[PDB]
């Protein structure tokens, strides 16, 4: 939230995303990089 | 036939001498370093309602 003066959190939720299979082989030990997306099931839905 | 003559018999050792003293016996520290600390927190809680 932005006041007129100052910047305030009104959350941070912080999870947990495993890698998928086929990133771990195709980017990290193919090329050693990571996709900037986290697309994974979280409470019984797919959350990007 | 004669008879045997005595045989040197044996002797009682010396013994062991012993040196009188004072001993402290160290072992090795398991025990964590202790000491006491002041924490100054706030705990700020935002609730959506």
């Amino acid at each position: 939230w932005f006041g007129h003066r100052y910047s305030q959190f009104m959350g941070i939720f912080e999870d947990r995303a495993p890698v998928p299979f086929e990133e771990v082989i195709d980017k990290i030990n193919a090329k050693g990089v990571c996709r900037s997306t986290a697309k994974y099931v979280r409470n019984n839905m797919e959350t990007t | 036939v004669q008879f045997e003559q005595p045989r040197r018999c044996p002797t009682r050792p010396e013994g062991q001498n012993y040196t009188e003293g004072i001993a402290v016996v160290f072992k090795e520290n398991i025990a964590p370093y202790k000491f006491k600390a002041t924490m100054y927190y706030k705990d700020v809680t935002v609730s959506q309602v």
